[PDB]
């Protein structure tokens, strides 16, 4: 299982 | 008018880096919800505002059985809440973290659910969702997609209009975001051909650890498949995770409607997945609407109650459903 992912904006 | 006091408190089903996700039970009715609680103050000091606020339009001008509905949104003095569908059967990130890999029909269930809700944001709505991931596909206690958060939408786009904005998560980003070169609706396609590989091989198409190494991997390495990938499951993929929008399933004027022809999902009626009639392979085995075990311990078991430009007023923000 990957790690967990967290979104950006830029 | 809604506030606080309408709801109880029951446990932590989440923290993010800009708020937390609470279920709640509203007194009145009886029924639960998820209700997404941000700081005023933390949203303005992080530039987070207008993501909060796109998130709040898409959600008003949404209604799709496999897209999280919004039944309030409030502000009190400094802080702003949004009271939506509780998704009792958590993320397929945590699904997927605990199976290795899901069947075919399987991802053939969850991927016609999706194809129905991303069809409707773009052909009824125009919104390009651009953060499709296994952490925002969520389950309801049935067992059928939510998708969650809307924050990244993109609002107004038709037909091959183009957006700009560098934004997503990491390794869900299509090769035409990298490029930085102008990205129109079939972003949503890569994406669902990335969570569709993840259901079926087990992991991504791309990871390196290091984004820039994994965004090289993402532009320049030829996708592969595990050699028990049935032929028409290859073929879904391989159309989804062209590099080139243009050469991408659904990356034409009929966008999800290429996709809804495609061989792995023949005998699908499309009609009937929006009726939610097609049987959900795995039901949640939750006993009641507080039972949080496919949600992360690391939250659940946390008992916590707390009930001018930093800290200003939002005009029209507040909302009711029912209309
Ligand atoms: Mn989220």
């Amino acid at each position: 299982g990957r790690p967990r992912t967290t979104x950006f904006a830029e | 008018r809604v506030t606080m006091n309408e709801f109880e408190y029951l446990k932590l089903l989440g923290k993010g880096t800009f708020g937390k996700v609470i279920l709640v039970k509203e007194k009145a009715t009886g029924r639960y919800y998820a209700m997404k609680i941000l700081k005023k103050e933390v949203i303005v000091a992080k530039d987070e505002v207008a993501h909060t606020l796109t998130e709040n339009r898409v959600l008003q001008n949404s209604r799709h059985p496999f897209l999280t509905a919004l039944k309030y949104s409030f502000q009190t003095h400094d802080r702003l809440c949004f009271v939506m569908e509780y998704a009792n059967g958590g993320e397929l990130f945590f699904h997927l973290s605990r199976e290795r890999v899901f069947s075919e029909d399987r991802a053939r269930f969850y991927g016609a659910e999706i194809v129905s809700a991303l069809d409707y944001l773009h052909s009824e709505k125009n919104v390009v969702y651009r953060d499709l991931k296994l952490e925002n596909l969520m389950l309801d206690k049935d067992g059928h997609i939510k998708i969650t958060d809307f924050g990244l939408c993109k609002e107004g786009i038709k037909d091959g209009a183009t957006m700009k904005t560098f934004c997503g998560t990491p390794e869900y980003l299509a090769p035409e975001v990298l490029e930085d070169n102008d990205y129109g609706r079939a972003v949503d396609w890569w994406g669902l051909g990335v969570v569709m590989y993840e259901m079926m091989c087990g992991r991504l198409p791309f990871y390196n650890q290091d984004h820039e190494k994994l965004f090289e991997l993402i532009l320049m390495e030829e996708i592969r498949f595990p050699r028990t990938l049935g032929p028409e499951a290859k073929s879904l993929l391989s159309g989804l995770l062209k590099k080139d929008p243009k050469q991408r399933l659904g990356g034409g004027s009929e966008d999800a409607k290429e996709i809804m022809q495609h061989r792995f999902f023949a005998g699908i009626v499309w009609q009937h997945v929006y009726e939610k009639k097609l049987s959900p392979p795995f039901k949640p085995q939750v006993t009641s609407e507080t039972d949080t075990r496919y949600f992360d311990e690391e939250f659940t078991a946390q008992m916590i109650t707390i009930t001018s430009e930093r800290r200003p007023h939002f005009p029209q923000f507040s909302y009711s459903a029912s209309g």
